[PDB]
């Protein structure tokens, strides 16, 4: 991780105990974004039928 | 669209470093116990005839 400029001060209900209240720039700014690979397959059982 | 897998594989050679080392399937293979509590339930029976028959 990685550092984001961050206040601390109660606000407009935001802010009861336990919210993290970031503004739209990161989600311009893409801090943090994610990417993740699920593994798939396939068979070909040579059969009976 | 769906099936489940169908074929006995019995015996199994698998290419063993040239010339296949192969093998039946053991647990497919029969094979009977002997009774030895009957065969030690026959000779000491009283009929040692029957027992020993």
């Amino acid at each position: 991780g990685q550092n984001m400029r961050v206040a601390f001060m109660p606000w407009n209900g935001y802010n009861f105990e336990d919210s993290i209240l970031v503004s739209e720039r990161v989600v311009q700014e893409d801090r943090f974004t994610t990417i993740h690979i699920q593994e798939l397959a396939c068979v070909s059982r040579d059969t009976k039928l | 669209t769906s099936e489940p897998e169908y074929v006995i594989p019995d015996v199994l050679v698998r290419k063993v470093s040239g010339r296949w080392t192969v093998e039946l399937n053991a647990d497919s293979i029969p094979r009977l116990k002997i009774n030895q509590q009957y065969a030690a339930m026959g000779n000491s029976a009283r009929n040692d005839a029957d027992g020993q028959f």
